[PDB]
RNA sequence: GUAAGAGCCUAGCAUUAGUACU
């Protein structure tokens, strides 16, 4: 499978009382940045 | 229990004969055994089949057989380019995308103003001529007895090199897909007029007015996207000059009435003043 | 409305405890080379099967206690047992993954039901249709056409072995309980459970349902609960504790609810209003280990009378009420109302 | 430590323990404790019966 | 904000401008409350609230959802509290006869259904044969307009199963996946947790096991 | 001489 | 629940009957209304009662095509049936025999109508453009 | 089908055959012992010491095998005696098939190669 | 334990609220909302800044925090 | 950082997609690994689906509910933590951990209106009474003592015990009320009734009665206390009756 | 004449009633909420971006009654214009059909002009019209958690 | 609120020369009778 | 010495959909 194109068997959270649009903003953004990180850092 | 088919692939006649094989083939795009359905659209017409599974049409609402969206008849792209919407998260892989389908079994498109851009940009009589058979590869190589006879076209194929090589699951998904991507850079052309090398002019042509809309109908039309210096009309010409006082609102107002709008009705023209 | 509020609800007015007379353990078979594991009565009430972890089905004589028959098809232990009322059918199941049909005109298997992917625990025949219902370690219940062997169903959804089975005409037709401590009522028609009871802690290794009234007993080693159909509303706790895993239960026309834990315990309680009248422990036969005397199993005879338990020191024990005991000579473990203000 | 689950065109390979057998099912008939052949009798009787037959005439004495 | 027919000329433009929402009919530029009406209006609705007469909320939304829409989920503290009420023989009375009558059919039916498919379906000896027949449908489309089968509303569709060849194999083959989420989850209506004791918490201390 | 008949009760299928 | 105000004794207030194999071109009541006769493309006339089953007792053959009309005659135990097959036909109801099968029209007898005052007499008008009267005896 | 299908090699159902009755008498053993593990702890215990319970039930089996008396100090009575009993299990089956093949053996009746070692 | 957490738990609460909420800070984003019902769901207005609030928080909290035969014995003489 | 990092990436994830599918539901441990990787890499959409494939394997874990829950409170996505918190709450509502920090993540934001609408379910499913207690403190906490008292009201109704009411009346001790104190210990009584007769209340009883400089009072207290109370009981009435005197 | 209430059970908001351009509808509305006919009567047709029908108490959403005995005539302007989020209009089947059954529009719909009487907007709890809008509904828009209105009146 | 997903799919029985007889009245001519009852088709 | 697999180059199974201009 391509684990960085598709969300390997996706189970999206299920819809609550409070909406979530712009958590979802938030995350693409977060995935958008690429700020330099060693090895370690990234396994802790 | 019925192809969910663009009405363009149903042909003219409305009688259809069609024939139901079911599990007669694999989802062009979820690589699953489903129904198809075989038909000939009218008599100038082949005998096309449905390419995709019926949910897998019914997602994103376009047709079994020509991968088209339903409303609007342009491909996933242009459709999905005017809807704004997110590229497809949908996995390509098959254990991906068939689990993703056993989920969905077991427990966005509808309810759009209908876009301009789209229906700007699509056909208003059907392409009836893409129900009609290929063409004949042995009257291209020179070599077809047939005559005309031929089930197959008998001509020569006129496309762009790099088209004719599309991929169903890429015309379905909205990646790469030569076809849009042309229409899309069309667009891109009618979206691009020329803000000319003379920064100072001002001034936007408004041609092709009928009379019945007035100087004021047009000011209607052209406050909104920045500050008027003047308006003039000629109805002589059936035409109009509206100078603004920033550059930029000018560059807005050709922007947005560059592809042909229509002011209460009246096809009309931009050119830059 | 609250469980202070239901606490005093309760406190006036609980059903009293009919008077049941006590049961007295009148007979020990030997004779099974491992734990009896199930029982099973025949309809006409005159022989019981009992099949063992020595993976043999027994045929006893329900009056005498005699072994008429010794039935060996299994591979290992026989789990479940079930007689069947309009056929003269026995159907068992083991920890051999196999279900057998057993002709009782011929004494042999005739059908076999594959498809568990492990040991099988719990069997159930569908009182009205020609359908059983096994569950086992695959936490599965296979619903199995009884002529053509085909699995018609697979009920789907819970986690652990599927310990304890309930078949009934009415909708749900069939109650599991598991070891992923909760209670399955299934729609037959659907393949889908129409609810899902998580009251109990433990796993439900015992079902039973009341012979006359919509209500079934659930139970665990921390609580035998009482239910409603066919919705599955909680109605009780039994009043007291056996601090027991209950392997089995059994209910009674009389409404004595007869429970038998892993530790050889037996308490008869009073159905409907949840009170033990008795309790007892088991004594296990010469040899065994008296860890070795768990309760595997437990029927009625069919009109009620005898009890008949399937042991873990490998005997068969029948039970039979004192019944020339009267109210006053003989009334057992006495009742106080749940007069407690409690925590639900 | 964790069993397999057992969760459920159709495939065409055909079992041979899977062809047609034992295709119609036996019901108890009248003389085999058919349903309603047995509300008719009082199994209390015959039950009580048998066992005091059983228990007397293993004692070998009146 | 100005009231009724006290607006002409008074026009708003920020959320601030329309007090608590609304918008005006009256104005004939298009308002926005809230940001309400900017383009799509996000992605996957959110679950609602039930509010009682009294004012009682209910959040079992939550927990009533996929296929626990169809069945008894028990959600609250009531469904642990006895049911004095319901102890009665009369309150726990099996269905009428003719009630268990209708269900022993439908069922039969449904599991002969089911079974009949297991067996033909599956069984490959069933010889193949001829066309399954002609079907006539009506179909109207979503979209019709005068262009659209040249001006007709409607299409007849005759639908004619085709015939498969007897000696084509099996065409498909079977592909694997890993079984789905299941079903949603269930609230665990548990009594309150019984305290272990340190020494119940040493009573089942299990020394290592050396070989 | 029963026939090849049945009557089933049904309602009738709406078209909107 | 709905509750709504049965009228008749029918099991349910919406009841269809199926059984036939063709298009069904005519139906009929009986006099005394517990009696249905329906003439199918299938050339077959099914006899179903009104109350208490719908049971088809009886699917009456004998003509070789459609049989496109029927009634009954007065008193309900005599049908006339008429048909493509150009031949119009006297049944008995309780029966299941045929009586009297008149075949005089060159080409599909499309309609008929049995006197209902005076005389077992029908008339049959068929494609020969001739409308003709029918005594029984 | 198998040609144009594949091998349905996928959950279908392994049968208990001869050669696996041994390995699976164990796991249905260990399953069972899980069984009563699980059951028998206490509400807030955690759950995973079965592991070494297993473990226990395993020395417990070639302890008696090797007519071994096992006293672990620290085990607690409820574990000990769930241990006894199904090492009991296990050495009533263990016999009773010593005594069965040895019938076999004694009669002439076919027995494996292996049978004849291991009933030895 | 769960009182000796639970206590930790109160620690943590009344400490929360003592470092980065105050009564009128409180007490006036009430005077802008009426409704402290059957609002459930909407998000309330509160002041950007609460939300890195409770994530400094409690990153805070996370600042304060052969072979395999040594550990085994290493559990005996704890125990034995 | 460049597609050398989305093929380590790729690599990585596939490494927990294979360890996943072996070890993901025999034993737990690994989807919290998977998890918070995915949450290293700032993909929250993939770590929320991890955390879902947790759950959906076994959803009766608290731990796993709080760590998902925290994930989302750590990078400020409240509303998708306020949905997993829902859950968590509505499918283990006997967990009181749960509620504990659902709570303390919506008063963390200064949400107290939710916070006071959490501690409402919470007291709907019944808790202890450090849930009611908590509850109490909670509405101090922001010094709303009407709230606090008709929590005290429910709290001693709803519990009824000689501890909720030597609580209640403590609270009004504190909260100012002296004559409202011993409407408590009194209220008690008639409403408590029976049961109310035990040694904490009447040591209770007395030593309220004493600081309130009442000894008459509470000599009639600790009598009527010996009197009613089993002298089996009595030896700690008694001396402390005797440290009274 | 105005400020008429709606308590549902998503929340509480309140709707003026236009006086002037529509007299026929506003009466009808406003004494429809005083005879207590818009209780219960839940929220059937809820379309994001688009509405949030209400008013017909049989839950059909097929008839609402009035109070002049059945249909009455619209009160479309060129001065009533639907052009928010919020405007109180009258659903109607046509031209000059309306009922009881109202809706309140949650974006501007142009394409309503003409055809459905507006009589009033939202003067309080645009909050509740928003969280009612994204309310979870079926394949009909019918909200799939009832939408009731605990009661209506005026004020 | 539709039947199938673009458009209400409907059961129809008619004789089938009348399948046949407009579908060539349209297919090879160019213009039939509407399947509706609405007057004929095309051109 | 098994014999397993990863890859490289070259390496003959399935498909019938899609190609526009004011
Ligand atoms: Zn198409
Ligand atoms: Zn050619």
């Amino acid at each position: 499978v391509d684990y960085s194109s598709e969300v390997a068997f996706e189970l999206k959270p299920q819809a609550g009382f409070y909406s979530t649009a712009d958590e979802e903003k938030t995350t693409r953004s977060m995935q958008q940045e690429f700020r330099p990180v060693t090895v370690e850092e990234l396994e802790g | 229990d019925m192809p969910i088919v663009c009405e363009t692939c149903l042909g003219p006649n409305p009688f259809v004969r069609m024939q139901r094989i079911e599990f007669g083939g694999t989802c062009h795009i979820s690589g699953r055994p489903y129904t198809v359905f075989r038909w000939r659209p009218g008599n100038d017409a082949r005998y096309k089949k449905t390419v995709i599974c019926q949910e897998v049409a019914k997602a994103k609402n376009v047709c079994q057989v020509c991968l088209l969206d339903l409303e609007y008849g342009l491909p996933v792209q242009v459709r999905d380019a005017a809807m704004g919407v997110k590229p497809d998260e949908e996995p390509q892989s098959e254990v991906g995308k068939e689990y993703k389908l056993q989920m969905e079994a077991d427990a966005s498109y509808a309810a759009g103003r209908p876009n301009e851009m789209l229906q700007k940009l699509q056909r208003s009589q059907p392409y009836y001529k893409r129900n009609q058979a290929r063409v004949c590869s042995f009257f291209a190589k020179g070599q077809c007895t047939r005559g005309a006879e031929c089930p197959y076209r008998h001509e020569l194929p006129t496309a762009d090199p790099a088209l004719a090589n599309q991929s169903y699951k890429d015309r379905y998904y909205g990646t790469n897909d030569p076809v849009a991507a042309k229409m899309l850079k069309r667009v891109d052309e009618l979206n691009k007029l020329t803000p000319p090398e003379d920064t100072s002019i001002t001034t936007l042509y408004v041609g092709g007015v009928d009379a019945s809309i007035t100087e004021d109908d047009v000011r209607d039309a052209f406050y909104s996207f920045g500050e008027l210096a003047s308006v003039r009309k000629m109805d002589v010409k059936s035409c109009a000059f509206v100078t603004y006082t920033t550059r930029s609102a000018a560059e807005k107002a050709a922007e947005e009435l560059g592809g042909n709008p229509l002011i209460k009705g009246a096809r009309v023209k931009l050119m830059w003043g | 409305n609250s469980s202070a509020a239901v606490s005093r609800r309760i406190a006036s007015k609980w059903p009293r405890p009919v008077w049941h007379a006590p049961w007295k353990m009148y007979r020990v078979i030997s004779g099974h080379l491992g734990w009896v594991r199930c029982v099973a009565v025949d309809p006409s009430n005159e022989w019981f099967a009992t099949g063992s972890a020595d993976r043999t089905i027994k045929i006893w004589d329900l009056a005498s206690g005699q072994l008429k028959l010794t039935l060996t098809g299994h591979i290992e232990q026989v789990t479940g047992l079930a007689v069947s009322s309009r056929h003269p059918y026995m159907f068992s199941c083991g920890l051999d993954k196999m279900v057998k049909c057993w002709d009782l005109e011929q004494n042999k298997v005739i059908r076999s039901y594959h498809g568990h992917l492990s040991g099988v625990y719990s069997i159930a025949l569908h009182p009205n249709l020609d359908v059983l219902m096994t569950g086992g370690r695959d936490s599965v219940v296979r619903v199995w056409d009884m002529r053509t062997k085909v699995q018609a169903m697979v009920l789907s959804g819970h986690d652990q072995t599927v310990c304890s089975l309930l078949a009934q005409a009415p909708d749900p037709q069939v109650i599991s309980g598991s070891h992923d401590s909760t209670i399955r009522l299934w729609d037959l028609r659907k393949g889908k459970a129409s609810a899902v009871l998580t009251h109990h802690k433990k796993s439900i290794r015992a079902l039973a349902m009341h012979p006359h009234e919509f209500a079934f007993a659930s139970a665990s080693a921390e609580n035998i609960k009482k239910w409603a159909l066919p919705d599955g509303d909680f109605l009780h706790n039994m009043l007291s504790q056996q601090r027991a895993i209950i392997n089995s239960m059994a209910i009674n026309q009389d409404g004595v609810v007869a429970t038998g834990g892993d530790n050889g315990s037996l308490w008869l309680w009073d159905w409907r209003s949840g009170h033990c009248f008795q309790q007892d422990e088991t004594v296990v036969q010469p040899g065994s280990l008296e860890s070795e005397g768990a309760l595997y199993d437990m029927t009625f005879d069919m009109t009620g009378s005898r009890l008949i338990t399937a042991e873990g020191d490998k005997t068969v024990k029948m039970w039979k009420e004192v019944e020339d005991a009267t109210p006053e000579t003989h009334p057992g473990l006495p009742f106080r109302p749940p007069k407690d203000i409690k925590r639900f | 430590w964790a069993p397999a689950i057992g969760g459920e065109k159709p495939s065409v390979q055909q079992s041979a323990k899977n062809l047609p057998g034992h295709t119609k099912l036996k019901f108890r008939q009248t003389g085999q404790a058919a349903e309603e052949e047995l509300r008719a009798k009082d199994l209390r009787a015959e039950l009580e019966a048998k066992e005091r037959k059983h228990f007397g005439k293993q004692s070998g004495t009146d | 904000p100005p009231p009724y027919l006290r607006r002409k000329g008074w026009v708003p433009r920020r959320a601030e401008d329309f007090g608590d929402g609304g918008a005006f009919p009256e104005i004939h530029v298009a308002q926005y409350p809230l940001d309400m009406g900017k383009g799509s209006t996000g992605g996957k609705q959110q679950l609602a609230i039930s509010v009682n007469e009294k004012g009682e909320i209910n959040y079992d939304a939550v927990v009533k959802q996929g296929q626990n829409k169809d069945r008894v989920v028990h959600s609250d503290h009531g469904a642990l509290v006895p049911k004095v009420d319901r102890l009665s023989k009369e309150a726990l009375a099996r269905p009428d006869e003719e009630d268990v009558e209708k269900t022993v059919a439908e069922t039969a039916a449904a599991l002969e259904r089911v079974v009949q498919g297991k067996l033909s379906s599956v069984n490959p000896t069933k010889l193949p044969g001829g066309p399954g027949g002609s079907t006539l449908i009506k179909y109207t489309p979503a979209q019709q307009g005068a262009q659209y089968a040249s001006g007709a509303g409607q299409r007849i569709i005759k639908m004619q199963d085709l015939p498969v060849d007897p000696l084509e194999p099996p065409k498909f083959r079977h592909v694997k996946v890993p079984r789905g989420p299941g079903s949603p989850p269930v609230p665990v209506l548990h009594s309150p947790p019984r305290p272990l004791t340190v020494k119940d918490q040493q009573d089942w201390k299990i020394p290592p096991s050396i070989s | 001489p029963g026939g090849p008949g049945i009557g089933r009760a049904v309602g009738r299928g709406m078209p909107a | 629940k709905e509750g709504i105000t049965r009228t008749s004794n029918l099991s349910a207030p919406i009841i269809q009957l199926s059984g036939h194999a063709g298009e069904v071109f005519s139906m009929r009541f009986s006099p005394d209304g517990q009696c249905i006769a329906s003439g199918s493309f299938d050339k077959t006339i099914f006899l179903w009662r009104t109350y208490d089953e719908n049971e088809n007792y009886n699917v009456i053959a004998g003509h070789r095509n459609a049989v496109l009309e029927v009634h009954w005659f007065t008193d309900g135990e005599a049908l006339l049936s008429c048909s493509a097959d150009k031949t119009a036909r006297c049944w008995d109801a309780e029966t299941g025999a045929p009586i009297k099968k008149m075949g005089e029209h060159t080409a599909v007898v499309n309609s008929c109508c049995p006197l209902r005052r005076g005389a077992k007499v029908f008339v049959t008008g068929a494609d020969d453009s001739t409308v003709k009267v029918w005594d029984m005896r | 089908a198998r040609q144009f299908e594949g091998r349905q090699s996928k959950g279908i159902a392994k049968t208990v055959t001869k050669q696996r009755i041994e390995s699976h008498f164990d796991l249905e053993l260990r399953a069972a012992v899980m069984h009563d593990i699980l059951d028998m702890m206490p509400e807030g215990v955690k759950q995973n010491k079965a592991r070494t319970i297993l473990q226990h039930l395993s020395e417990a089996w070639r302890c008696w095998k090797a007519n071994i008396p096992w006293k672990v100090p620290g085990l607690p009575a409820p574990v000990e005696n769930m241990i006894l009993r199904y090492v009991k299990q296990k050495a009533d089956w263990w016999t009773n098939v010593a005594h069965y093949n040895r019938e076999r053996i004694r009669r002439g009746a076919t027995v494996d190669k292996t049978v004849c070692r291991k009933n030895l | 334990a769960p009182e000796n957490l639970y206590q930790a738990h109160l620690k943590r609460a009344e400490a929360g609220v003592a470092a980065a909420y105050s009564v009128e800070d409180y007490e006036r984003a009430k005077a802008a909302d009426p409704e402290f019902s059957l609002k459930y769901g909407q998000q309330p207005k509160l002041p950007a800044a609460n939300v890195e609030k409770m994530v400094a928080e409690l990153q805070e909290r996370d600042r304060k925090k052969n072979d395999r035969n040594a550990h085994f014995n290493k559990k005996i003489q704890r125990a034995f | 950082d460049p597609e050398e990092l989305a093929e380590y990436r790729l690599s990585k994830r596939k490494q927990f997609e294979d360890l996943v599918r072996r070890v993901g539901r025999f034993n737990g441990g690994v989807w919290v690994k998977y998890a918070t990787w995915e949450e290293q890499q700032k993909d929250f959409r993939r770590a929320r689906s991890v955390w879902e494939r947790c759950l959906a394997i076994e959803y009766r874990n608290v731990s796993m509910w709080l760590k998902y829950a925290e994930m989302e409170m750590r990078h400020r996505f409240v509303n998708h933590a306020r949905n997993v918190w829902d859950r968590a709450v509505s499918l283990l509502p006997r967990i009181d951990q749960l509620w504990y920090k659902y709570i303390h993540m919506e008063e963390m934001l200064g949400n107290v209106a939710g916070a006071r609408q959490v501690f409402e379910r919470w007291m709907r499913f019944e808790p202890d009474h450090t849930g009611w207690m908590a509850y109490i403190k909670f509405e101090l906490r922001y010094n709303e003592v009407d709230r606090a008292r008709a929590i005290f009201e429910r709290y001693i109704q709803i519990l009824p015990t000689v501890k909720a009411w030597v609580r209640y009346a403590k609270f009004e001790m504190q909260n100012g009320e002296v004559g409202l104190a011993r409407r408590c210990y009194e209220r008690a009584v008639d409403e408590l009734g029976e049961d109310a007769q035990t040694e904490e209340f009447f040591i209770k009883f007395a030593e309220f009665e004493e600081k309130a400089r009442e000894v008459e009072r509470a000599r009639a207290i600790y009598r009527y206390a010996l009197d009613h109370i089993p002298k089996a009981s009595a030896p700690s009435l008694y001396q402390r009756f005797v440290a009274f005197e | 004449a105005p400020l008429v209430q709606i308590d549902t059970s998503m929340g509480s908001f309140t709707v003026e009633l236009y006086y002037k351009h529509a007299p026929r509808t506003c009466k009808n509305f406003e004494e429809l909420a005083k005879k207590g006919y818009y209780d219960g009567t839940i929220f059937h047709r809820i379309i994001r971006d688009f509405m949030c029908q209400g008013g017909d108490p049989t839950g059909t959403g097929r008839g609402g009654e009035s109070i002049y005995g059945g249909k009455f005539e619209d009160e479309i302007t060129r001065d009533l214009k639907h052009t928010g989020a919020g405007i109180l209009s009258m659903a109607n089947s046509g031209p000059n059909t309306n009922g009881s059954q109202f809706f309140v529009t949650l974006a501007p719909t142009p394409w309503l002009d003409g055809k459905h009487t507006i009589f009033g907007r939202v003067t309080s709890g645009m909050a509740v019209i928003k969280r009612l809008g994204n309310v979870q509904t079926d394949n009909l828009d019918r909200p799939v958690t009832e939408v009731k209105v605990i009661r209506a009146r005026p004020v | 609120l539709k039947n199938h997903f673009v458009g209400h799919v409907e059961d129809a029985h008619m004789h089938p020369i009348h399948f046949e007889q407009q579908y060539h009245n349209f297919h090879a001519l160019g213009f039939g009778e509407a399947p509706s009852g609405i007057g004929v088709v095309g051109k």
